[PDB]
């Protein structure tokens, strides 16, 4: 019959492993439990639902809709317009780095569109296109509120500040090879693990996250001027 | 046929497909019949018709015995297989599309 | 005016997230006196402090916080009984060049934290969710564990500080959508739906989340609200002006030496942020800028003087929005910075209505004309009139904001719209990359 | 059974409480344009089809989901020059991405796109970019056939399936310009 | 009554004629009115004829003969009263200041939809002399569908009247005799009344047929 969107069209629609195996739903059900139980009404913990199926595989795939929609009473339709909504849900297999230049207007102008321009040269593969080594996505991401630190490089959700053509090369480099750069403001984490990491599963207390250069320039231009908060 | 004031057209539609294809586009008129007992020569259909399949011709003697040998079908109207064309049930030219075929970007 | 560290005093110290570090500098003691005055108590002294949303829109806090039907009286819901308010906090940041609240949540979360547990005492709302985008991973770390050091030391929970107060956290991490931020599309998709905006009526304050009354606020917004009841409210008024009052985070981006944030009091001259910064990247001029995002209309030279508060802004037609101050110099095009926003606008459109979903991406396809060969002198005036058919007409305010890059554009720059005619943009990109 | 007195273009009616200006409009015998509106679906206001100019409000308002208050002064496509120029942009804006597939679609002819964009539309295109295109029809079911392109993605079909019929098999999906109606997967 | 003749109520967008092909747009009503009456100042000679009418006619006269008063597109109008008809006539030919010579004939229009005024005879006048032209139109019911005759005033009208009888079943009374001119004098039926069917037949095809264009839809 050819029922639903064809195979070849747009952003790939959801396709992958029909169903998981038994154990697999059974821990999927052993963390959705703990998702579900969070929240006033059981639908709303659809989003971080998804990503833990997004963490199963490395991407949204028929299975984790169909866990979702039993899970949350849904049917696959209602899950899927969920799911195919938001961009972090990525619809292919992705990478254990999904590496994004931010291209927004000013990170691009500031010097982003350069970045991608040279990474998509370099690793021979075009954004949402996954590295034949299976070590790194690419992509091209939007304003990702990081505007300050310019030219900004994200992966795995991570950041990386002032990133400069060379810059974004040596670290998609360092990524497809065994021993990244460390993200200049985050820990970075298998693409797996952000994603069981936005379904509030993940241990919280990962290292790193100094605040940088731009979150302090004002508070040391103060300094070095004597401003402050008048008084009470 | 819509604007034919005589309903002296009668056309029913169907689908093109690969294994058989008649025109670009997804619809074709399998059936294409003109009663010319109740045609009045308006040339409305003409003017009605979007894409120039239907035209009027210069040849004019019609006439016939039978009530019935008057209402002429689509193998009488298709208008004779020039030199450089193909069968009619066969694919688009290669790579061209109906729009390609609208715009009149086709040839042999 | 002079930077007012406020939210970044703490900065520049020694992991200043922990609640060890909040403490020592007067932490939670917010949240004390809050919780000491009665409910509407610390409602009305907010609306006093002014405290106007941080989050686009610039509305009251205190009077968003009123509309929530509480009950009061003598408790006399002996029918139907109210249903429960909810505290909607909106981390989400995702207008370009807003990163005011991304760098607050990841230094110092707890001025949030504690804020919204003050909210929600506010508002009487027996859960609390911090609806914060992803895509911003640390951030998200950094809150969970704030949330979680809360739990801890008591703050959240139940009996919260023995004032019989119980509250329940929630961390949401919202997946990729830009228009979650809206209320009411933050709310559906903490519902787990699609991020699309709702109708209004019925708005948030009668039936927001769940149908139940709820507020949707800023970050920046309540993290400014423990400064508020540390310091009262005549401190907070003292900065700003009445019609505007407070302190504010503007995030100094683009082709500026020394980008960041700088906590300034409302009303600041992009001047004297200027003149802090060190002015624009050295050897160019101030070509364009944002006050907000780029939901903003642009502004340029000629405003620099021109204050950055709610009521400035309004005074030459920009709002101003999340202080994001996009900066664009000599080496900038116009016409290829709002080809991008317009390329992120339909990117990030929900596609529920005709005007944005379609008008959208029309223009981004004749910017795409202009910055390449092709464009006409037609094309200018046809995107003005697309922009006048989305701006208004749309269904949510996403719609005009993708509207605004492109009117004020031409409105400043027409000549350079047309130079784009003469076969396409003449400036390098080059010459535009923080080297 | 309060009723409600109004005046809609220069003429006055009362009407039930929360009757929806486009239903007062339809019972004084004005066209206001609409595509997502159905009486019997709760409002979307989606399609932004039936906007029309309402006094003291500076936007236009959707008249599908504008409900009627006491004294209100409603002016539409037939007074009020703003809300015609909204409504022809909006149908302008509608047309850009749809097939010209008049001819081989079978709601030809009894299309309210068409009759809507005779009576309120441009005569000509002014969009000379490329259209938005998706493989069609696909079968949405062993009954239904879908034409992505020809969808004004007005969610009548959503919204019936999940408020009038208990039946969420379809939805709106993916995002911005290219949502499109659709079932799951294959189901 | 000033109020418009509603000759049909429209239901639903699109002209549909019942339920309609698409869902929820049906619920529009839309009345048909034809133009009601102009409010004074008629332009151009028409002011002038009618002003002249009312002077001929006295007041009491002039207000129970005249029904209406229409002006559209620059045309005139007199929608009269059934049973003065003769009366007005009479008057419009023999006025010097009216004169209007030349009846054009009589014109049957049906409207089933508009209740005690079905049928309406119009009368189109022209004065040669004064170079101007009006129509006059008179409304008879259904059930009583008898006009007077203008047969002693216009003898053009004769066959008309006859015509517009066989027609739509308008009974000109006191015309000499009202025999069917058009049809048989055994056809059953007023051929131009809608409630008469087209009576057509189906067109033949190999293989099909299509029914008349009253039986198929329309809008
Ligand atoms: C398309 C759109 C996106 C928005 N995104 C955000 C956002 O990311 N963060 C935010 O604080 N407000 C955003 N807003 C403004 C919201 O209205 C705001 O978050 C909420 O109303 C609370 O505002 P307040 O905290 O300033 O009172 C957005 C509005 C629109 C129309
Ligand atoms: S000429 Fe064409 S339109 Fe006219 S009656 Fe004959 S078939 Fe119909
Ligand atoms: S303007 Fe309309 S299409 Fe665009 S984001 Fe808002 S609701 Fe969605
Ligand atoms: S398919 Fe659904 S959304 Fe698209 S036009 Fe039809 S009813 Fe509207
Ligand atoms: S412009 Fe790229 S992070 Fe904001
Ligand atoms: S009919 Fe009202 S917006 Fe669509
Ligand atoms: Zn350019």
């Amino acid at each position: 019959l050819e029922l639903g969107q064809r195979p070849d069209e747009a952003g790939p629609p959801i396709s992958g492993p029909a169903t998981y195996p038994d154990d697999v739903t059974e821990s999927l059900r052993a963390d959705a439990e703990q998702i579900i139980a969070r929240y006033p009404d059981a639908r709303s913990a659809l989003l971080p639902l998804l990503h833990l199926v997004q963490a199963q595989d490395g991407y949204l795939t028929p299975a984790g809709i169909g866990f979702c929609a039993a899970q949350l009473g849904l049917t696959e339709a209602e899950v899927t317009a969920v799911a195919t909504f938001y961009s972090m849900y990525r619809r292919t297999p992705t990478g254990d780095y999904l590496v994004g230049v931010c291209t927004n207007t000013l990170c691009a102008i500031m010097g982003g569109d350069a970045i991608l321009e040279a990474l998509e040269d370099h690793l021979g593969v075009h954004p949402g296109q996954t590295t034949p080594d299976g070590r790194v996505t690419l992509e091209h991401v939007e304003c990702n509120a990081a505007c300050d630190y310019a030219p900004v490089v994200m992966v795995n959700w991570e950041f990386y500040d002032n990133q400069t053509p060379s810059s974004a090369r040596d670290l998609v480099d360092g990524l497809r090879s065994g021993s990244p750069p460390p993200p200049t403001r985050g820990s970075l984490c298998t693409f797996r693990e952000t994603a069981r990491t936005l379904a509030g599963l993940t241990d919280p207390n990962a290292p790193g996250g100094a605040p940088g250069a731009a979150t302090l320039a004002g508070l040391r231009l103060a300094r070095e001027r004597g401003m402050t908060a008048p008084t009470p | 046929a819509w604007a034919c004031p005589a309903d002296a057209i009668y056309v029913e539609g169907a689908d093109n497909t690969a294994d058989e294809r008649y025109s670009p586009g997804e619809r074709y008129g399998r059936v294409y019949q003109i009663n010319y007992l109740r045609c009045i020569g308006c040339g409305l259909c003409i003017e009605a018709c979007p894409t120039r399949a239907l035209t009027m011709t210069t040849e004019y003697e019609m006439a016939d015995d039978n009530r019935a040998d008057l209402i002429w079908g689509k193998d009488k109207l298709l208008a004779p297989l020039q030199e450089g064309m193909q069968a009619p049930p066969h694919d688009m030219a290669p790579g061209k599309t109906d729009d390609d075929y609208y715009l009149g970007n086709v040839t042999p | 005016t002079p930077l007012t560290p406020v939210l970044s005093r703490f900065w520049d110290e020694p992991e200043p997230w922990t609640l060890e570090t909040y403490r020592r500098h007067d932490g939670y003691q917010g949240l004390q006196r809050a919780l000491s005055m009665g409910p509407d108590d610390v409602i009305a002294f907010v609306k006093d402090s002014g405290l106007r949303g941080r989050g686009g829109a610039g509305f009251p806090t205190g009077t968003k916080w009123s509309f929530i039907p509480q009950e009061r009286g003598d408790q006399p819901a002996g029918g139907p009984a109210a249903k429960p308010h909810y505290l909607v906090i909106n981390a989400d940041e995702s207008e370009p060049g807003t990163c005011k609240d991304i760098p607050l949540l990841l230094t110092t979360p707890h001025f949030l934290v504690e804020g919204a547990i003050i909210a929600a005492y506010a508002i009487r709302a027996r859960h609390a969710f911090i609806y914060v985008r992803g895509e911003v991973l640390p951030v998200l770390r950094r809150l969970q564990a704030a949330v979680a050091e809360a739990y801890a030391a008591g703050y959240l929970g139940t009996d919260i500080m023995g004032s019989g107060f119980d509250l329940d956290l929630i961390v949401h991490a919202g997946a990729g959508a830009y228009i979650c931020g809206e209320e009411t599309a933050l709310l559906d998709s903490l519902e787990g739906r699609r991020g699309q905006p709702r109708l209004r009526p019925p708005f948030p304050a009668v039936a927001g989340l769940y149908a139940c009354p709820t507020v949707v606020n800023n970050v920046e917004s309540i993290a400014s609200v423990p400064p508020i009841m540390v310091n009262g409210v005549d401190w907070f008024r003292s900065m700003g002006s009445e019609k505007s009052p407070g302190f504010t985070l503007y995030s100094l981006s683009g082709h500026v030496t020394r980008p960041g944030q700088y906590e300034a009091p409302l009303g600041i001259t992009l001047r004297e942020l200027l003149e802090y910064a060190g002015g624009v990247r050295a050897g160019h001029q101030l070509k364009f800028w944002t006050p907000g995002g780029s939901s903003t209309p642009l502004l340029t030279a000629e405003h620099l003087d021109v204050p950055l508060d709610y009521e400035g802004m309004a005074s030459v037609g920009s709002m101003l929005g999340t202080k994001a101050l996009q900066i664009f110099d000599e080496t900038t095009c116009v016409v290829r910075a709002v080809r991008r926003w317009t390329q992120f606008y339909a990117h990030e459109s929900c596609g529920k209505c005709t005007p944005c979903r379609e008008g959208t991406y029309w223009l981004a396809q004749i910017y795409a004309r202009l910055e390449n060969g092709a464009g006409t002198e037609a094309d200018i005036d046809k995107l003005l009139d697309i922009s006048d058919n989305i701006f208004g007409k749309s269904f949510c305010a996403l719609g005009d904001g993708a509207a605004s890059p492109i009117m004020s554009s031409i409105k400043h720059f027409r000549d350079e719209y047309v130079a784009h005619l003469d076969g396409g943009c003449p400036f390098d990109p080059h010459a535009s990359t923080l080297m | 059974v309060e009723m409600v007195s109004l005046t809609i273009d220069d003429h006055e009616i009362s009407v039930p409480k929360g009757t929806l200006l486009i239903r007062a409009a339809e019972l004084m015998g004005i066209q206001i344009p609409r595509f997502c509106d159905h009486p019997l679906l709760d409002p979307v206001g989606a399609c932004r089809q039936c906007l029309v100019e309402v006094e003291g409000q500076r936007k236009p308002m959707a008249s599908c989901t504008t409900t009627v208050m006491p004294d209100m002064v409603v002016r539409t496509q037939f007074t009020s020059e703003a809300a015609d120029k909204a409504q022809r942009g909006v149908m302008e804006l509608l047309l850009i991405n749809h097939p010209l597939d008049c001819p081989i679609c079978d709601k030809g002819g009894e299309c309210p796109l068409q009759n809507q964009a005779m009576s309120n539309g441009r005569p000509e295109t002014r969009f000379e970019d490329v259209k938005r295109t998706f493989p069609k029809p696909i079968s949405i079911s062993s009954q239904v056939l879908l034409d992505r392109e020809r969808c004004v993605l007005c969610a009548r079909c959503t919204r019936f399936s999940s408020q009038i019929a208990g039946d969420p098999f379809i939805d709106l999906m993916e995002r911005g310009a290219l949502q499109q109606v659709g079932i799951g997967q294959d189901k | 009554g000033d109020e418009p003749e509603i000759i049909a109520v429209r239901r639903g967008m699109f002209g549909n004629r019942d339920t309609g092909d698409t869902s929820g747009y049906g619920r529009l009503v839309r009345p048909v009115a034809l133009p009601g009456s102009t409010p004074r100042p008629y332009g151009g000679y028409f002011d002038a004829v009618m002003d002249r009418l009312a002077e001929v006619l006295g007041e009491e006269r002039y207000a129970m003969s005249i029904e209406r008063v229409v002006v559209y597109r620059d045309q005139l109008t007199i929608e009269v009263s059934r049973v003065q008809l003769p009366a007005v006539a009479s008057v419009l030919r023999d006025d010097p200041d009216l004169r209007f010579e030349l009846c054009l004939g009589v014109s049957g229009v049906h409207y089933p939809e508009d209740t005690g005024r079905e049928l309406h005879a119009v009368y189109p006048l022209m004065s040669i002399t004064h170079n101007r032209r009006i129509q006059l139109e008179v409304a008879a019911p259904d059930a009583d569908p008898h006009i007077p005759s203008l047969y002693a005033v216009y003898p053009t009208t004769d066959w008309h009247e006859r015509e517009t009888y066989d027609f739509f079943g308008i009974i000109f009374d006191g015309h000499p005799s009202l025999t069917r001119i058009e049809m048989p004098d055994d056809w059953e039926g007023h051929p131009q009344r809608k409630d008469y069917p087209l009576g057509g037949i189906p067109v033949e095809y190999h293989g099909a047929q299509i029914p008349p264009p009253d039986q198929r839809r329309s809008y």
